[PDB]
């Protein structure tokens, strides 16, 4: 069969599509509303509407799970109100069949989701954030058994004032070095000056020791666990956990992002059973309504729980992959009942 | 074959809308499912096609239960069902849709599928349409065209639902010819509609069910001089 | 008899909207304040004081849009289920139904005036003082597990945390005293098997304790003082502001038009736009008198250009 | 009275569905607005009604022009209107249903006002009933609370909308009865109906509204004679 997966997935595509178009601009216009409040001498109304589109790339990203959801609903909303998916299954085919083409139109969404993730998103950030405010300071690191504390670090390999403390497995200290520049040539060594280095007294006009930072993840640390794309994220995370424990909020960024794709996928099927169940003979409007509540939920419900997965104790992947689960199996539940 | 149904049972909001109805239908041969409305005629005809749950009942077609069967598992076994509104593939041409349909038979390649395509259209007489979309034709086009869809999944057993649903007298006896056609096909037909004048004139063994059971049963010559179907449902005057 | 049918209907689905919304419109707050929460920012414990503090800010808003959305699904559904085509055909228009809610609309005027003046500044003024107590935590407060966390001259670094912000595991404590602890429980903080070091004097231990808005003024003071235009907007956004829902009436009753196939909720987000317009004009409006640049006369200005609006449309 | 139709004329998405449909229905008498499906029967009497604006042509009742009245202010003139979906204050008592429209009449006080609700119930054998919901009772009960409520009102012509729609054999003549009755109380009844068989048993004079225009006009007996109506609507076999 190919004439009716055509009419399926093409009807839901462009209504996925649709959503999207319509829920990024009202985004953009909305944000612009908030970002005019903030306008300066520096800060123009077009400074503040590149920052605002600037920022469609990221707002599209966050769209996504939901234009999906109420792309699914009125794109099966017409063609269920219209009393097409009725002589569908009079022919024999199937609710997981029709179910199955919607998914190959938010398969699309997905693979958009991906390329905005990796390559898009976080080059407009960079963009978007050079056009308002126009390397990190401060920077305190461990390293297993050594405190490593650099008041400025840039990306290209230099380092001012830094301090790296040493400890035992009992927990006492050897050196307490300090430099006031410092050059990076090879990874697990940086070369540095005025090596004033404490021993349990000492000094070195230039002498390089070992130490883990990298220049490469040193534009990452000041970006949040979750702005992070996955290819960034994986590659940092695995760097700390080399040399450190990493932190909860960066496992959690690592299972909101693993687990949306899986997100999109759920929140379609919840869409395509209720058009089969609650929400069928409705009108075109209360489905958009219900559409819009769910979104709203799913948003709510994967915010809290991601909150939720930094002050207990239990992994973020039971939060994260929580909702995903139980509503694929009560979606699926309801397309069972047919 | 033989559609086998013996006493359906549904209930909503904890009053049984149907009874114990129980008919049974053949293979090439016209059943009118009839009766007051909202006693159960409605309900019982959805329980057959699928969309209704059957709370109790068996339904059998050649000794193969499909009780338990949803619609589209039941429509694979050959179960028709023809919607009173309108079904067309909106942005789909007249030609797609039967061709929409076509393409889901298994034992039909692309050769011969394109040759059943040109005799449904010329069977119907929709062949001057088969290029414009189903949205943008006539009602009594259309339902042409929904009909020849429907036969494109060679059905055995067509379920009409309210053939007779806005008809003008001019055109209910294309509506006749064509539900005729059926018949002459192969494929029995049940009928459910509230204008009982003209679906008691094709039918061959109707079904009358009043409070959620069959009160009569026998060809519309029966029907009529029926004691219990005269005083609840078509009247002293008929 | 059709008044009492018409407010019995548009009470119960304006609160049941009004009580969607406050649960929408706060529950995001409430979670964001959460997420504040989670990272020591805010004490766990008042982010539902702080709920309670924000309740006449949200429903200010809220009820000028629960009363537009409930008057709309009301006359929704006397549209799609055709009882308006026989209030019609009997010789009861639309507007006369809409006239009939005005002792409705009055006491929800009179609700929302009693919001604005009164509780939206008694609110936001508790709310402030609690806010700014949130604003002090530093040290040991704002310390997250697996990080380092700098706040003036301390830097806080704790290798585990409890689900309550309490029982610090693997702390490293630094100035230049340089502390280090395997357990504190907490500013004063009690740590427990620790080593203590000055950047050289070293000192273990076993225990140690270480000690490291014109919006929300009372509407009494803002009775005078007209001169002032930030008083100047505040004030006349509390005296105009109660009659958007005079406004969101005669706009539902001209925005409800809808066919029974076309739905109850059809003209909802087409409409909901259309009063989303008025507020959002309302704010652009509150913010130039705070400059001196507009006046307080455009207060009813804007929205008697929206009820003569919606009036003209209802009479089309 | 006299309700006059002139030159009735709407064209939707540019294709004109009524050309020049006129017809005139006098008080106490029974006119049935019949015509093939789709061919301006049923738009060319909501013009009547007043739910689809007028494009072309006037109305007049007695040189009293209605073209420009909206539908709440024909009710007043005395055009009544029976919707053939359920119509009903769902969530009113039957007795409330007729009391909010009675409460509506000028010329009526709280002493005469509930004896016409009670002669109102008692006439349409309802009075048993007045104690329960609008959308707890039986569909036959519910059509006739809103004749009831429709007479409350007190309409000089009532438009009825598929009066015979959904309607078992048995109970099609409790309708004629009511519209007889209506007929017998000095109403004029505008009836469009796609029943033409029954709509045609109770009708004096009917219109046959086809292709957009009147086409024939007279008796049932004379509609039935027509040669112009049996080729378009009814057919060559039909009695
Ligand atoms: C005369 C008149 C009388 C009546 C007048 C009335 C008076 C006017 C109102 C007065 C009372 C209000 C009091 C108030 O205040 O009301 C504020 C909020 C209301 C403002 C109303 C304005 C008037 C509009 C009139 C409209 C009338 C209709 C609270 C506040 O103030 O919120 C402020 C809060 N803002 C919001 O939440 C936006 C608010 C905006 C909501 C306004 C629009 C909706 C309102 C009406 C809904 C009606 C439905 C029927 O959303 C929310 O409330 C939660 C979402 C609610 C959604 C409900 C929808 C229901 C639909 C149901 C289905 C049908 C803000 O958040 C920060 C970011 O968080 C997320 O981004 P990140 O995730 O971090 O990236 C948001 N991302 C987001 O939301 C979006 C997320 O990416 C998710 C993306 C996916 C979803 C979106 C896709 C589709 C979008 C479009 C859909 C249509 C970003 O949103 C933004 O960027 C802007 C962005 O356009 C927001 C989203 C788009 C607009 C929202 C539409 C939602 C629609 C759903 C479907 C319809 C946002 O920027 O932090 C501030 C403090 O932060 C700071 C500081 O900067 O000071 C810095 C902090 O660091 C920290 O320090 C903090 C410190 O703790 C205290 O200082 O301080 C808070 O202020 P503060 O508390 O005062 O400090
Ligand atoms: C800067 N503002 C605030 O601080 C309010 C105060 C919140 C309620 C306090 N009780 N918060 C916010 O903006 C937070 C984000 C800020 C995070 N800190 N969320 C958004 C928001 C919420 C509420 C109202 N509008 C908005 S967004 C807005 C809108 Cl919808 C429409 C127009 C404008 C605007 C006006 C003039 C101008 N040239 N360009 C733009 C804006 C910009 N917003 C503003 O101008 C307002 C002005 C204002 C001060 N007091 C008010 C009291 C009621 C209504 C408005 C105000
Ligand atoms: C159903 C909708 C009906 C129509 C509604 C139209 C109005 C919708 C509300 C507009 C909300 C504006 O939302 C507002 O977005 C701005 C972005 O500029 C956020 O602004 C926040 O982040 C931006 C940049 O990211 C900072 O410059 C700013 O200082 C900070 O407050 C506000 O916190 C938020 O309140």
């Amino acid at each position: 069969r190919r004439i009716v997966a055509k009419h399926v997935t093409k009807t839901t595509a462009l209504a996925m599509l649709g959503t999207t178009i319509v829920l990024v601009i009202l985004q953009v216009l909305f944000t612009y509303l908030g970002e005019l409040s903030n306008l300066k001498a520096d800060y123009s109304a077009w400074q503040a509407f590149l920052y605002v589109l600037w920022g469609a790339p990221r707002y599209l990203y966050e769209i996504l799970p939901i234009s999906a959801l109420i792309g699914a609903i009125l794109g099966l909303g017409t063609l269920a109100s219209n009393s097409e998916l009725i002589v569908m299954r009079s022919v024999g085919i199937s609710l997981w069949r029709i179910v199955g083409w919607v998914i190959r139109s938010a398969l699309v969404l997905v693979l958009l989701s991906f390329a905005l993730s990796e390559w898009v998103v976080p080059y407009t950030n960079e963009r978007a954030n050079s056009v308002k405010s126009h390397e990190v300071r401060g920077y305190w690191s461990r390293e297993g058994q050594r405190f490593i504390y650099v008041d400025y670090a840039n990306s290209q390999g230099q380092l001012k004032r830094i301090q790296v403390v040493d400890f035992d497995d009992n927990y006492r200290l050897k050196s307490v070095t300090n430099a006031e520049q410092g050059q990076f040539v090879k990874d697990g060594q940086w070369l540095l000056n005025h090596s004033q280095q404490m021993a349990i007294l000492a000094n070195a006009a230039k002498q390089p020791f070992s130490l883990a930072l990298q220049p490469k993840y040193v534009h990452m640390v000041t970006i949040d666990p979750e702005d992070l794309s996955f290819s960034q994220l994986v590659s940092f995370m695995n760097y700390m956990r080399e040399y450190s424990q990493v932190p909860k909020t960066y496992q959690l960024a690592f299972w909101k992002k693993v687990a949306s794709p899986f997100a999109l996928i759920t929140l379609v099927l919840v869409a395509c059973s209720f058009i089969f169940g609650p929400l069928r003979q409705q009108s075109m409007g209360f489905r958009l309504v219900i559409a819009l509540f769910i979104g709203l939920g799913f948003y709510y419900l994967q915010d809290f729980l991601g909150y939720a997965s930094l002050v207990y104790n239990p992994s973020p992947a039971w939060f994260v992959l929580g909702p995903i689960v139980l509503m694929f199996v009560a979606g699926s539940y309801l397309l069972y009942r047919a | 074959q033989t559609l086998c149904i013996k006493h359906l049972a549904k209930n909503y909001s904890k009053r049984w809308v149907v009874k114990d109805v129980s008919f049974e239908m053949q293979s090439g041969q016209i059943v009118g499912l009839l009766g007051p409305n909202g006693a159960g005629k409605t309900t019982s005809f959805y329980m057959v096609v699928g969309l209704v749950r059957m709370d109790k009942g068996e339904i059998h077609l050649d000794n193969l239960d499909l009780s338990d069967l949803a619609m589209h598992e039941r429509a694979r076994k050959g179960i028709g069902y023809l919607p009173q509104e309108a079904s067309i593939f909106r942005k789909l041409t007249i030609a797609e849709n039967i061709m929409a349909i076509l393409e889901t038979r298994k034992d039909l390649n692309k050769q011969q599928r394109q040759q059943r395509l040109q005799e449904l259209l010329n069977d119907f007489k929709i062949t001057h349409i088969k290029d414009s979309l189903g949205m943008s034709v006539s009602g009594g086009e259309r339902r042409r065209a929904e009909i020849a869809r429907a036969l494109a999944a060679d059905p055995k057993f067509m379920l009409l639902d309210e053939p007779f649903a806005g008809v003008d007298p001019i055109s209910v006896g294309d509506i006749k010819d064509i539900i005729r056609n059926l018949k002459d096909r192969g494929i029995g037909v049940l009928i459910t509609d509230h204008n009982v004048r003209e679906t008691l004139a094709i039918c061959e063994h109707a079904y009358i069910v009043s409070e959620g059971a069959v009160i009569a049963e026998g060809s519309p010559q029966d029907i009529l001089e029926n004691e219990q179907v005269r005083k609840v449902y078509l009247g002293d005057d008929f | 008899i059709i008044r009492r049918y018409l407010v019995k209907q548009v009470v119960s689905t304006s609160l049941v909207v009004i009580a969607l919304l406050t649960l929408i419109m706060m529950g995001g707050r409430l979670i964001k304040y959460f997420g504040v929460a989670a990272q020591g920012r805010l004490d766990a414990g008042v982010l539902f004081s702080i709920i309670g503090y924000r309740m006449p800010e949200f429903l200010t808003l809220i009820l000028p849009l629960g009363f537009f959305i409930g008057l709309m699904l009301v006359f929704g559904r006397l549209y799609v289920d055709h009882e308006m085509a026989v209030l019609n055909g009997s010789g009861i228009s639309r507007i006369r139904l809409g006239q009939l809610l005005i002792p409705l609309a009055l006491v929800f005027l009179v609700i929302q005036g009693i919001l604005m003046l009164w509780m939206t500044p008694w609110g936001l003024r508790q709310f402030d003082q609690l806010s700014s107590s949130q604003a002090v935590r530093t040290g040991f407060d704002l310390v997250r597990p697996k990080e380092f966390i700098s706040s003036g001259p301390y830097t806080i670094y704790a290798g585990d945390l409890s689900e309550d912000r309490k029982n610090l595991k693997d702390i490293f404590f630094y100035q230049d005293v340089m502390i280090l602890a395997k357990e504190a429980t907490r500013n004063v903080v009690d740590l427990i098997q620790g080593r203590r070091y000055e950047i050289y004097s070293q000192a273990e231990f076993q225990r140690y304790r270480l000690r490291l808005k014109v919006e929300a003024l009372p509407s009494s003071k803002l009775w005078n003082k007209w001169n002032d235009p930030v008083i100047a907007s505040e004030m006349g956004w509390r005296v105009f502001g109660p009659f958007t829902i005079v406004i969101a009436l005669m706009m539902a009753v001209a925005l409800c038009e809808v066919s029974p196939r076309q739905g109850r909720y059809y003209r909802l987000i087409p409409a909901i736009f259309i009063f989303a317009s008025l507020i959002v004009l309302l704010i652009a409006i509150r913010t130039r008198i705070s400059r001196d640049e507009l006046g307080v006369w455009a207060y009813p200005a804007a929205l008697a250009v929206y009820g003569i609006a919606a009036a003209l449309f209802s009479r089309k």
